[PDB]
RNA sequence: GUCAACUGUGAUUGAACAAGAGUUAGCCGCUCCUAAGGGAUAGCUGAAAAGUGUUUAAAGGGGUCCCCGUCUCAAAAGGGAAACAGGUUGAUAUUCCUGUGCCAAUAGUAUUAUGAGUUAGAUGGUAACAUAUAUAUAAAUGAACUCCUUUACAUAGGCUUUACACUCGGGGUGCGUUUUCUUUGCACUUUACCUUUAUAACAAACCUUGGAAUCAAUUUACUUGGAGAAGAGGUUCGUUGAACUCAAUUCAAAAAUUUGUUUUGUAGCAAUAGUAAUUCGUAAUUAUCCGAAGUGGUAAGGACUAUCCUUGAAAAAAGGAGGGAACGGCUUUGUGCUUUGCUACUCUUAAUACUUGUAUGAGCGUACCAACAACCGCAUCAGGUCUCCAAGGUUAACAGCCUCUGGUUAAAUAGAAAAAAGUAGGUAAGGGAAGUCGGCAAAAUAGAUCCGUAACUUCGGGAAAAGGAUUGGCUCUGAGGACAUUAAUGUUAACUCAGAACUGAAACGGACAAGGGGAAUCCGACUGUUUAAUUAAAACAUAGCAUUGUGAAAAGCCACAACUGGUAUUAAC
């Protein structure tokens, strides 16, 4: 076949240096170092990835259009829909329950 | 079909080690991987994830527990004693 | 190695320069000489 | 490199100041077809013209001052 | 290519010609998985086409 | 000879604690007005493991008493407590599992942990897995309180020292035997270099007082005085008695 | 160039000698961040030298008088702004050249143009959530103060998806064998970054509806469900990176701009570039560059499951949200504020002009060897020395044997002769351990399928026990799938199994590969480890058992001259 070799001045097979064989239009089989796969961004309460938000690294998250980073809805790309829904309910329910309790108490 | 007359869970250790030693391990391991009933939901999904830490799969909630069980008898007696007052 | 620090590179050049034999017209008016293989620079 | 589809958008780029060059290329495939490439400093935009008559009229239509390259 | 055409025609799979354990010759696990997929595939078609009842499907 | 194996262990070189994955110290919420005069309720947000000890650690959030917003502490977890439990701390806190109360306000015969050996010290007795202390009495003029540490000694502390209602987590840990050497290797790997042990009598004389001879015999008494000097302290240190137990 | 010496033989050679020459980066690194840690500051000790690192700190920054807060070094394999293809030289190239991009800066002031909002903060969507396509997706008010998240992580096992690799068949080119046979054997048939790449596809997750026991759905694996399943319709991330009629176009049927049918384009990048050919000058042309599929060797991902008295770094840096501080422009009486008069204003990219020190990309590395002669071993020393790439046949096989790409055909010598002896090997009639301290050495065995398998046992094992049989080549037979037509009828894929003939000097795991076994005793439970260059063991370690001190900073145990430390980010399990 053909063989490949590192071109980027650090040849060890470390997690950030993983490498993908690719053929050139020169008919040469060459090597490319593919970027690191990145974690999904997670809800504050439940540590679970949130819809719409792209999983971009701290370099790529800076360059993308703003719409990719967040959700037009309450605590956006920082709390998920299920938790927010439950939280909104708590915020009403306890406030009523507290007022009732005070009225009862006197 | 029925693999072992005795050994069960501790069969992994094989011909090595004392039978008495192995028996003592067998009781604790049977207890260890046992699925506890989760009193935050009513499913039998509570498992041990690390030495003292018990997670329910359904509730995604961490109960603090014993080394080899969800509840040690010492704690149960203490809990009851508190409850009575 | 491939890489060097600048002081080290400059020094390696200095040694190389030092080797260069005595100029031929001067003899018409040597004893000390680095050779690479068996006589390491060490520095 | 970017691919244009709208003839009007192509014309719109064509009028503008930083659109330095028009790079035009015509070739066989099986019959003749035309690739029209425009060179803006920011990008090289390409439009694929499948009919000679349209291509001929548009190549004529352009502002003539704008630089012209043929590959051969 | 000639040898391979002959192997297709079944000519060198005899007991002496083999040189490895049966599981190494072909993996038992893969064979099972193949078979389970064939049986599941048939069942999904039978339920989708509505030519069995759900209850019968589940038992099968 | 040369420095003996016991002495080398102390000296602050390689035998320093295996720091690296430890999650930070476990010490109670420090004493303030808000606790002293009442109660403060906090949230357990998480229970997290620790490479050092059997007990899990409990991630506790309070809201600050003189500044906006939430501040996180690490408490050592009582058995039977849980994520999303409200944890209460203070003089008026109710007797209930995993709350933090002054020992002066315990009813007798309660089981507790996280004793402060002297007040305000953020908890320093009863922290290892499955331990507990028992409260055994309150003096007539109050002010002092009598408790029992799990070793078997009775001790008298100030009343306003903290403790935590309920037994320490991870009970029964040494019930399970360690079957194979590698498990023991892994146990010590996250603690301190102290293992495998090496029998002193098998050493050369130069390294240790039991060394030498031709049958690995101890060759002189195995009990050495409390008064013994540094390199001499060998086998059974200052022992009251030797041989099997009775009570 | 060249042969004084060296290149252990020769030598016109050469890693020798001589003369010149060569290393080009915003993107590849260093450079920045923190880790194990190091060195200092405050103290304090100490004659000093030094030993300590917040232990009596008026100490480094952020907001605009308040709030944070040791400094500094320590990764060329952790974290980490951004780059690829082709070509080119005697010697460099992700660095020069040509093309194409990408990333980061990009001051003030004034003009212009780009779109927003307004008569001080847009809309859609039931929802999950979606929305700016401007030469450019620029632009969707937001202070203090907060709260998160990404950065950012173990191991094992399988499953699955894509990529590359390999293979097969067909068309096209060239070449080869071509006595005989050979619709043949072989070669070539190329496609990058970049375009939030456009879409499709798929594992999940989530939503709307729906209301489930004769439980259901369901994976290789088990998982999941009234805390809402199946079903039906959706929304998103992640893989992927032109899949899919994708886009453009055409005609037919539509709405005051859609569905159906056709034509194009290797989706742009892209053929002008490569490669194989073919001619003519002696540079120029022409022709080619594409229809089906399989194997699963690599690598990445996905969804997962299991394992742990082990739970598997940190920050720099970036992002999101909570919160609601601040808020037209112009003219003007009066002390940024108040009342009068007027309406195109506030944002925001990009370009331009002018001033402001000279207003775009700093410095350093980049030759060559990397051992076979460039390293270390006193040297051109059969030694030692870190990482990635991984072709065909045979095969369990990245083994061993032979082969293609690529490399070499040289080793501190050659020829001729051929004896003892040596050394690395073969092989031996008949006997079969009689040799020897000692079956040491050597040999026998061995691959697989099918059978058969004891004492004893902690019931797990012993066990491949022991002990048998079979195995080639040929010619057949049976078994095992996938699709799509309206039960039958068709198209169509692999390799593995099982059975039967015939055939031969009874041979066939033919080479290579590859267990000697049994009956007992002694010691050591075991796996583990050790005397580097005389001892691998019965020594040592180990789990378990047993013992002892110690309740704490006036303690245990231990280090230090001293102050001070360590065990201790600890606490009787």
């Amino acid at each position: 076949a053909q063989r490949v070799h590192y071109r980027r001045h650090n040849h060890y097979n470390t997690k950030s240096n993983k490498v993908r064989p690719v053929r050139t239009p020169g008919g040469k089989l060459t090597i490319h170092v593919v970027k690191k796969k990145a974690g999904k961004p997670k809800c504050a309460d439940c540590k679970t990835a949130i819809q719409g938000v792209k999983a971009l690294r701290p370099a790529d998250n800076y360059r993308a259009r703003r719409k990719n980073r967040t959700v037009a809805r309450a605590y956006g790309g920082s709390i998920c829909a299920r938790c927010i829904r439950e939280r909104i309910m708590r915020a009403f329910l306890f406030e009523e329950q507290k007022c009732v309790r005070q009225v009862l108490k006197e | 079909s029925r693999r072992t007359k005795k050994v069960g869970l501790t069969g992994k250790y094989g011909t090595r080690y004392g039978s008495s030693l192995r028996k003592q391990i067998k009781k604790i391991e049977l207890m260890q991987h046992a699925k506890y009933l989760c009193t935050f939901c009513g499913k039998t999904a509570t498992k041990r994830t690390c030495v003292g830490i018990w997670k329910c799969k359904k509730c995604k909630r961490k109960v603090c527990g014993g080394a080899w069980s969800l509840t040690t008898p010492a704690a149960v007696a203490a809990k009851s004693t508190i409850i009575r007052l | 190695g491939s890489i060097k620090r600048f002081r080290l590179k400059q020094r390696l050049g200095k040694c190389r320069r030092q080797n260069r034999p005595v100029p031929h017209w001067y003899r018409l008016k040597n004893t000390k000489r680095r050779h690479w293989r068996r006589t390491k620079l060490g520095l | 490199p970017k691919q244009i589809t709208d003839i009007r958008k192509f014309l719109k780029i064509s009028r503008k100041p930083d659109t330095t060059a028009v790079i035009i290329m015509k070739k066989k495939s099986k019959t003749v077809i035309t690739k029209l490439k425009l060179r803006t400093k920011k990008y090289l935009y390409t439009m694929v013209f499948a009919d000679r008559k349209k291509a001929e009229r548009i190549e004529n239509s352009l502002l003539p001052s704008l630089k012209r390259i043929y590959y051969p | 290519r000639l040898y391979k055409l002959a192997k297709r025609k079944g000519r060198h799979m005899g007991i002496g010609k083999r040189k490895g354990t049966k599981n190494a010759r072909t993996n038992q696990k893969t064979l099972w998985i193949k078979r389970q997929r064939v049986l599941r595939r048939l069942l999904k078609r039978l339920r989708d086409s509505k030519k069995v009842d759900r209850h019968l499907y589940h038992s099968f | 000879g040369r420095v003996i194996r016991g002495q080398r262990k102390g000296r602050g070189s390689i035998f320093k604690s295996h720091n690296h994955h430890r999650k930070g110290a476990a010490k109670l919420r420090h004493l303030d007005y808000c606790e002293k005069k009442g109660y403060i309720k906090g949230l357990v947000k998480d229970i997290i493991h620790d490479p050092g000890r059997g007990a899990p650690l409990a991630k506790v959030i309070f809201k600050r008493t003189e500044k906006y917003g939430k501040k996180e502490e690490l408490i050592i977890a009582s058995e039977g407590m849980f994520t999303g439990q409200y944890i209460s701390c203070g003089t008026k806190a109710p007797l209930s599992v995993g709350n933090i109360l002054p020992i002066g306000k315990m009813p007798e015969g309660t089981l507790i942990c996280n004793l402060e050996h002297r007040t305000g010290n953020r908890g320093t007795l009863v922290k290892a897995s499955g331990c507990y202390a028992t409260v055994v009495g309150q003096s007539e003029d109050g002010k002092k309180t009598k408790v029992r540490l799990p070793s078997g000694a009775k001790k008298t502390i100030d009343a306003k020292a903290r403790a935590m209602v309920g037994v320490v987590g991870a009970g029964g840990r040494i019930d399970k035997p360690i079957l194979k050497a590698g498990v023991a290797h892994h146990k010590y790997r996250v603690k301190r270099n102290c293992w495998p042990k090496v029998r002193g009598v098998a050493m050369n004389p130069v390294e240790h007082p039991h060394g030498g001879g031709n049958h690995q015999h101890i060759g002189h008494p195995s009990t050495v005085s409390r008064s013994a000097p540094a390199g001499q302290k060998v086998g059974l240190i200052a022992a009251r008695r030797t041989g099997l137990l009775r009570g």
